[PDB]
């Protein structure tokens, strides 16, 4: 059983204060926050790796670790004081460095083994929605729910022919679970001659998913 | 073939609420947190778990250095703080809604900070706090936060729905309603 490692959180240090930095509010309730995120970009699983440290203090970004730069850079000039601390240790630098590969490349193997290859089929619904005398134009919903990833395809056809206009679409919606969904509606007045179908295509699927209405 | 993927480890302290977060994102998603004061990994999904091991105690060495950094922050900037940033609350069903067919209902609240929020569900008006969950603070591409709550719910015509959310930068409580529409 692998276990995952975390990136080492750098100790800042104190020395000396900057003129008036910002607000854009006042008179809210003050908070203060220091907030991290150590980011693995992967291009192609573990071959193409880079890793984007990013610090914000408040509602401000401003140091950043790039694996391509090798040291800290500032972002504002809040964080400046930090990035020429730790940017004169050797041996922090080194670990930073190497982090790249031992908890970047280090966990995505381990990932590799169950969220890379997670897949979950959607479920493909087609039907009409307006206000019974459609007036303006008809609206035909082609619902596709609970899948996983999130790469997906869904078309509309007109006796074969594909629609790439009038089509009115909610986008990828994340469910915040590990699963998604999308609305994805052709706006058509209906003939009974005229057919129209909604074709889905997803990594989880072998073959294209077809519904006609 | 090609394996485009994002893991992200998100962290912070904030002040003054003396609250901590740790977790993995990957692709979006949390993969778990680490609940500070359990010293506990949480998975988003029981079944991560079997795969995989976290030890708690590093996240809660993290956080410990960036409480102490934050100190460092408010001295660096003479306690200088920002406005709030109110969130944006979309409620919507996490499937096809079918009358008498069990649902859940997304409480999705973005593009906020601080990372503290007041959330309530109401069904008809009344608090419900049975068969409700959320998640912790999730990590956005900027600066901002976004979490998710969630209700399960029976689809039924004599019920409507209700997320109210407050927030330090919010004028008034912001409540979202819901209510079954085939
Ligand atoms: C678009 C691209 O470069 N695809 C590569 C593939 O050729 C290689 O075999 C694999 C190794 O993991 O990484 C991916
Ligand atoms: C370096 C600096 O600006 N010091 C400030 C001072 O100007 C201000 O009067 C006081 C109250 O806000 O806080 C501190
Ligand atoms: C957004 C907001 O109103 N903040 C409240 C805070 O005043 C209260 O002390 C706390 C108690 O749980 O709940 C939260």
């Amino acid at each position: 059983k692998k276990v995952i490692t975390a990136f080492n959180e750098g100790l800042k240090g104190g020395g000396g204060s900057l003129v008036g930095g910002g607000s854009g509010g006042g008179g809210s309730r003050p908070w203060f926050l220091e907030y991290c995120k150590s980011e693995c970009h992967f291009y192609n699983g573990t071959q193409r790796v880079r890793l984007l440290v990013r610090y914000f203090y408040n509602l401000e970004e401003n140091l950043r670790f790039d694996s391509d730069v090798g040291e800290f850079r500032a972002v504002t000039e809040l964080g400046r004081p930090d990035a020429e601390n730790w940017n004169s240790q050797p041996e922090f630098l080194e670990q930073k460095r190497a982090e790249v590969d031992t908890v970047c490349r280090h966990n995505y193997e381990i990932f590799d083994n169950f969220l890379v290859p997670r897949r979950v089929e959607p479920t493909v619904t087609v039907y009409p929605t307006k206000t019974q005398p459609l007036e303006h134009h008809n609206l035909l919903v082609c619902s596709v729910s609970d899948f996983y990833p999130g790469n997906i395809e869904v078309r509309w056809f007109r006796n074969g022919k594909e629609e790439k206009t009038g089509i009115v679409s909610t986008g990828l919606v994340r469910n915040g679970d590990w699963t998604f969904q999308t609305l994805v509606m052709l706006e058509t007045v209906p003939q009974s001659g005229e057919v129209y179908t909604c074709q889905v295509e997803h990594p989880s699927l072998t073959d294209p998913v077809t519904v006609e209405w | 073939i090609k394996e485009e993927h994002t893991i992200i480890q998100a962290e912070f302290y904030l002040l003054p609420d003396k609250r901590g977060e740790f977790m993995f994102d990957f692709d979006g998603d949390e993969i778990f947190h680490v609940d500070i004061e359990k010293s506990e990994t949480i998975w988003r999904l029981e079944e991560f778990a079997k795969f995989a091991s976290f030890e708690a105690q590093g996240a809660l060495a993290n956080i410990a250095v960036d409480k102490a950094n934050l100190d460092v922050m408010k001295e660096r900037s003479n306690n200088t703080p920002d406005a709030n940033v109110a969130p944006e609350v979309t409620v919507l069903s996490r499937s096809p809604v079918n009358l008498g067919e069990p649902n859940i209902l997304i409480c999705f609240i973005d593009k906020f900070s601080p990372p503290v929020v007041n959330v309530t569900w109401l069904r008809n008006g009344r608090p419900v706090t049975e068969g409700v969950s959320e998640t912790v603070f999730l990590p956005r591409d900027d600066h901002l936060f976004r979490k998710f709550h969630y209700l399960t719910f029976l689809p039924s015509t004599d019920d409507f729905y209700d997320c109210e959310v407050d927030h330090w930068g919010l004028e008034e409580p912001l409540r979202k309603h819901w209510e079954f529409e085939e």
